[PDB]
């Protein structure tokens, strides 16, 4: 983390990537750490994508509520995820929209 | 300008939920002059809040600028705090800001809701020109939702979470203290007056607890024991500000070149009058340190000292 | 047997009530009148089923719903801590610690 010499966005995507909450804790939220503005909204989403229950957690407890970063657009990005544990949404879209689906298909909230 | 202010009546009163870290925590909350008689403001806090009088007043004096606390401290303060607020049904009277001894305040009850039952009816006497919103607040009685986020470009600060109730008291003016100090000592002389259930004639108890502080923190001291009926005090060692001064004077009781700290204006300007004023009256000054003497214990301290 | 008997007459308890709440009142053999009514009202839940209340009280059975859940994650959470074997655990973690 010292060694890289970047900012603080930088430092909680790498903590993110190795899946080490307690580095992050003790050593990126710290005083005055001075994010920049919708830097804290992006790692919330990146957590929320790779299924990072501890780093939501986190990031909760550090400012960001969930009522001003929900919104349309990003539950549709969050839906339309391809990193994670393995799901059956796209079949029961198939199912339920009877066939006729293309690949590279946009889950839409109407067919959730 | 001389003090020319709208007298206009209050526009900002109801309750806030605190959007942010992981917790639900209301908190009623009203605007009132600097000017307001103290009668009013008990009998909201007594009637409208439906607040039973306390049975013991804790006053929590600090700096203004936040600071840090090593571990070891902390953990033996905080929780000592809590269990002296939470044993006794009583009051306690913050700057209610998020900075300072009041940081402090706010995460020693954070770490108490996470793992005991009830409540600490802990009050925040915060101006109400250093509110980072003083938007999202000018709505009547109705909740509004409140962003915990700090934003350090902003030079404000933002109300500490985890505090039950505030008084916002205004002045006018807008983004400078010293709106509440007055309203707040006040409000504390008119309750100690006021009456406990007992029938002896005793009044409600007040003590005093101060972490770090500062050149004012002397005065206020000093205030505190110059009233007519002495307040006693509880100050720290391991904070290194003003109350370590106090704990080194308390030693050797009755050494003035050691008055430079590079703290004030150099030795022409220096506050060891006011310090020998209040080391005058020492039986009330109390003291606490770790392992180096007795009362281990916060709360053991505070209890002992009323 | 008894006891899964029990359990499904329990549950069955709701189709019951739900099924003579929506009857009409008259008997099979006078219910011919009842036909005729709903006839006559072809051309033309307060309770039983649901409990329609204000904002204020939608406010207060929230407020209590929270209070409920966290003194359950509290009371787990207690129950967790005090049992033996995490005391066992705890403590012969803190005695390898003290004796390293």
């Amino acid at each position: 983390l010292k060694g890289a010499n970047a900012s603080a966005p930088d430092q909680l995507s790498l903590a993110l990537a190795w899946n080490r909450v307690d580095i992050a804790r003790s050593q990126i939220f710290i005083y005055g750490q001075q994010w920049p503005v919708g830097s804290l909204e992006q790692a919330m989403l990146d957590a929320l994508v790779l299924d990072r229950v501890d780093f939501v957690k986190l990031l909760i407890e550090n400012g960001v509520s969930m009522h001003r970063f929900l919104t349309i657009s990003r539950l549709e990005e969050l839906y339309n995820t391809r990193h994670g544990p393995s799901n059956t949404l796209y079949h029961l879209v198939r199912d339920v929209k009877k066939g006729n689906l293309p690949p590279d298909y946009r889950i839409s909230l109407i067919d959730i | 300008i001389s003090k020319h202010t709208q007298l206009s009546p209050t526009d900002a009163f109801g309750t806030i939920e605190f959007q942010g870290g992981g917790h639900s925590n209301k908190a009623m909350y009203v605007r009132v002059s600097f000017d307001t008689k103290p009668d009013l403001l008990l009998h909201l806090m007594t009637k409208e809040w439906q607040l039973e009088l306390p049975k013991l007043l804790i006053s929590v004096h600090g700096g203004l600028q936040n600071f840090e606390l090593q571990p070891k401290l902390k953990q033996v303060f905080g929780k000592g705090l809590i269990k002296a607020a939470m044993t006794t049904g009583a009051w306690i009277f913050t700057g209610g800001v998020n900075t300072g001894v009041i940081r402090h305040v706010g995460d020693a009850l954070k770490d108490h809701a996470s793992k005991s039952r009830g409540k600490i009816c802990t009050i925040g006497i915060a101006p109400w020109g250093i509110v980072e919103n003083q938007e999202d607040l000018i709505g009547r009685d109705v909740v509004r939702p409140y962003q915990t986020m700090s934003n350090p470009m902003s030079k404000l600060t933002v109300l500490n979470s985890m505090h039950s109730h505030f008084i916002l008291a205004d002045n006018g003016t807008t983004g400078k203290y010293g709106a509440e100090v007055k309203l707040r000592r006040q409000l504390e002389k008119h309750i100690s007056l006021q009456k406990i259930n007992t029938r002896i004639g005793q009044g409600v108890p007040v003590v005093a607890l101060i972490v770090e502080g500062g050149p004012n923190v002397i005065s206020i001291v000093l205030e505190y024991l110059r009233d007519t009926p002495p307040v006693p005090v509880v100050v720290c060692d391991g904070s290194g500000r003003a109350s370590d001064i106090l704990a080194f004077g308390h030693k050797y009781s009755e050494v003035t070149i050691q008055k430079t700290f590079t703290y004030t204006r150099t030795q022409a300007q220096h506050l060891f009058i006011i310090l020998m004023e209040c080391m005058k009256k020492k039986e009330l000054i109390t003291v606490f340190r770790m392992g180096s003497e007795g009362h281990q214990d916060i709360d053991l301290a505070i209890l002992t000292a009323l | 047997v008894k006891s899964i008997s029990n359990q499904v007459w329990k549950f069955q308890r709701y189709q019951l009530i739900m099924t003579f709440h929506e009857r009409p009142v008259l008997p099979p053999p006078l219910i011919i009148f009842s036909h005729m009514t709903m006839i006559f009202q072809h051309v033309c839940r307060d309770y039983g089923l649901k409990l329609f209340i204000t904002d204020d009280e939608l406010k207060k059975v929230h407020d209590f719903e929270e209070q409920c859940i966290e003194e359950y994650f509290r009371e787990k959470d207690d129950r967790f801590n005090s049992s033996n074997d995490e005391r066992i655990r705890v403590t012969s973690e803190r005695v390898e610690n003290m004796s390293m």
